[PDB]
């Protein structure tokens, strides 16, 4: 349509190079804390007794 | 060419499809470039670029110009199809051309 666009094979590369130096912090407070609370919801949504 | 007589077997089913819906003769059989771009698509190869692709299919419409099997695009990006691609494509040209090819493929094994 005249205008560019990165394809996933340019995604997928962009998130590397950017990953190796100064990635964001995943192992924190609130990573676990919001596991938790979707290990929670999930886990209540599945069985369907009422 | 090779590559002119593909797009002149796509634009001859098409011209198959409207002549045996509307009958033989009845007003004018028309295409719009959009259904021929994913056409050549299967076969010539995908660049990755609308433009490029465009300009190829525009290319091989004004080459087939030369030959009066179409008109150019109108303002709608419509193009008719004349009808002496009727007789430019039929039964025994076809045969023949069915034959050539299959000495072809059986060269390149």
């Amino acid at each position: 349509d005249g205008r560019i666009f990165a394809t996933d094979a340019l995604e997928v590369a962009i998130t590397f190079v950017e990953s190796l130096d100064n990635r964001f912090m995943t192992s924190t407070a609130s990573r676990l804390s919001t596991v938790q609370r979707e290990i929670e919801n999930l886990e209540t949504r599945l069985n369907p007794n009422p | 060419n090779l590559e002119q007589s593909l797009l002149v077997a796509i634009l001859r089913q098409h011209f198959v499809a409207w002549e045996q819906e509307s009958g033989t003769g009845a007003s004018q059989a028309q295409i719009a470039i959009d259904d021929l771009l994913p056409q050549l698509q299967i076969y010539l190869g995908d660049p990755g670029s609308e433009s490029k692709e465009r300009t190829r299919l525009l290319t091989l419409l004004d080459q087939l110009k030369g030959h009066g099997l179409v008109t150019s695009p109108d303002a709608h990006e419509r193009i008719v199809i004349r009808p002496i691609i009727a007789h430019l494509a039929d039964p025994i040209n076809l045969q023949a051309l069915l034959a050539w090819l299959r000495e072809q493929i059986a060269q390149q094994t």
